[PDB]
């Protein structure tokens, strides 16, 4: 599963995690096994305008 | 007239009402945790704890 966060909530990104888009974005489930990859996408996902 | 001769029935009546005294008295224990009601505990924190 892919998309784009803002980079200070990649801590909601986690099981047993409470936030705005933990709650209401993208949930986790408690027993949920597997890996998390972010990284910094400013340079092109972010725009002078 | 004399009593106290009926020892050993008395023995085993008090030695049965006694244990399941205590065993229900154990319930209302901690045991480390921070509640001994387990609705105060539900309603109170968050699951995962």
């Amino acid at each position: 599963d892919s998309f784009v966060i803002r980079g200070d909530e990649v801590r909601q990104i986690a099981p047993g995690q409470t936030g705005k888009i933990a709650d209401y974005n993208y949930k986790l489930p408690d027993d949920f096994t597997g890996c998390v990859i972010a990284w910094n996408s400013n340079n092109l996902d972010s725009k002078v305008g | 007239s004399t009593a106290s001769a009926l020892g050993k029935l008395q023995n085993v009546v008090n030695q049965n009402a006694q244990a399941l005294n205590t065993l229900v008295k154990q319930l209302s224990s901690n045991f480390g945790a921070i509640s001994s009601v387990l609705n105060d505990i539900l309603s109170r924190l968050d699951p995962p704890e």
